[PDB]
Protein backbone atom coordinates (compact mmCIF):
# COMPACT_ATOMS: atom_id res chain seq x y z
CA UNK A 1 0.00 0.00 0.00
CA UNK A 2 0.96 3.51 0.02
CA UNK A 3 0.80 6.36 2.77
CA UNK A 4 -2.04 8.93 1.22
CA UNK A 5 -3.07 11.73 2.48
CA UNK A 6 -6.37 11.74 3.83
CA UNK A 7 -9.45 13.87 5.13
CA UNK A 8 -12.94 13.43 6.57
CA UNK A 9 -14.96 15.46 4.90
CA UNK A 10 -18.05 15.12 2.35
CA UNK A 11 -17.39 16.26 -0.93
CA UNK A 12 -20.60 17.14 -2.68
CA UNK A 13 -21.96 13.77 -2.27
CA UNK A 14 -19.37 12.27 -4.30
CA UNK A 15 -18.23 10.28 -1.06
CA UNK A 16 -22.12 9.59 0.10
CA UNK A 17 -21.56 6.11 1.36
CA UNK A 18 -19.20 4.37 0.83
CA UNK A 19 -17.18 5.82 -2.59
CA UNK A 20 -13.49 7.57 -2.38
CA UNK A 21 -12.51 10.62 -3.94
CA UNK A 22 -8.98 10.32 -5.27
CA UNK A 23 -7.11 12.95 -6.80
CA UNK A 24 -5.23 13.40 -10.01
CA UNK A 25 -2.08 13.32 -8.88
CA UNK A 26 -2.54 10.16 -7.67
CA UNK A 27 -2.81 8.93 -10.62
CA UNK A 28 -0.37 11.03 -12.65
CA UNK A 29 2.32 9.81 -9.72
CA UNK A 30 1.80 5.50 -10.75
CA UNK A 31 0.44 5.24 -7.64
CA UNK A 32 -1.33 1.73 -7.23
CA UNK A 33 -0.69 0.54 -10.80
CA UNK A 34 -0.87 -3.00 -11.17
CA UNK A 35 0.65 -5.64 -13.12
CA UNK A 36 -1.04 -8.84 -14.81
CA UNK A 37 0.77 -11.50 -16.59
CA UNK A 38 -1.56 -13.78 -19.06
CA UNK A 39 -0.40 -17.18 -20.25
CA UNK A 40 -1.88 -18.95 -23.13
CA UNK A 41 -0.86 -22.33 -24.40
CA UNK A 42 -1.49 -24.59 -27.51
CA UNK A 43 -0.93 -27.78 -28.51
CA UNK A 44 -0.84 -30.12 -31.75
CA UNK A 45 -2.64 -33.11 -31.34
CA UNK A 46 -1.32 -34.97 -34.22
CA UNK A 47 -4.35 -37.02 -36.01
CA UNK A 48 -4.87 -39.37 -38.26
CA UNK A 49 -4.70 -36.99 -41.37
CA UNK B 1 -11.58 -24.56 -38.70
CA UNK B 2 -12.53 -26.71 -35.57
CA UNK B 3 -11.68 -30.04 -36.12
CA UNK B 4 -11.05 -33.19 -34.03
CA UNK B 5 -8.21 -35.14 -33.07
CA UNK B 6 -8.71 -38.96 -33.78
CA UNK B 7 -6.57 -42.39 -34.13
CA UNK B 8 -6.57 -45.32 -31.42
CA UNK B 9 -3.04 -47.07 -31.89
CA UNK B 10 -2.87 -50.33 -31.60
CA UNK B 11 0.75 -50.99 -30.00
CA UNK B 12 3.32 -48.70 -28.70
CA UNK B 13 6.98 -48.53 -29.22
CA UNK B 14 9.01 -46.10 -27.36
CA UNK B 15 13.45 -44.90 -26.84
CA UNK B 16 13.80 -46.37 -23.43
CA UNK B 17 17.73 -46.13 -23.82
CA UNK B 18 18.43 -47.49 -27.10
CA UNK B 19 17.09 -51.06 -28.13
CA UNK B 20 13.27 -49.42 -27.52
CA UNK B 21 10.62 -51.42 -26.58
CA UNK B 22 7.08 -53.03 -27.57
CA UNK B 23 4.48 -52.81 -25.41
CA UNK B 24 0.62 -53.61 -26.81
CA UNK B 25 -1.81 -50.85 -25.86
CA UNK B 26 -3.38 -51.82 -22.67
CA UNK B 27 -6.77 -49.85 -22.89
CA UNK B 28 -7.70 -51.54 -26.59
CA UNK B 29 -6.99 -54.96 -25.72
CA UNK B 30 -9.89 -56.91 -25.30
CA UNK B 31 -10.61 -59.49 -22.60
CA UNK B 32 -12.75 -61.95 -21.53
CA UNK B 33 -13.28 -63.37 -17.69
CA UNK B 34 -15.19 -66.30 -16.47
CA UNK B 35 -17.93 -66.14 -14.89
CA UNK B 36 -17.88 -67.85 -11.89
CA UNK B 37 -21.26 -67.99 -10.60
CA UNK B 38 -22.33 -70.22 -13.77
CA UNK B 39 -19.11 -72.12 -13.14
CA UNK B 40 -20.29 -73.16 -9.92
CA UNK B 41 -23.54 -73.79 -10.88
CA UNK B 42 -22.98 -77.04 -13.44
CA UNK B 43 -21.79 -79.86 -11.01
CA UNK B 44 -24.35 -79.29 -8.58
CA UNK B 45 -27.17 -79.27 -11.32
CA UNK B 46 -30.06 -81.57 -10.69
CA UNK B 47 -30.86 -82.19 -14.43
CA UNK B 48 -29.08 -83.52 -17.73
CA UNK B 49 -30.80 -80.53 -19.56
CA UNK B 50 -29.15 -77.89 -17.81
CA UNK B 51 -26.04 -79.95 -16.49
CA UNK B 52 -25.30 -80.46 -20.48
CA UNK B 53 -25.82 -77.04 -20.79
Amino acid sequence: GQNMRVAFMPWNGYNFEDSILVSERVVQEDRFTTIHIQELACVSRDTKL
Amino acid sequence: TSEPEYVIPDVLVRKVSGRWTVELNADSIPRLKINQQYAAMGNSARNDADGQF
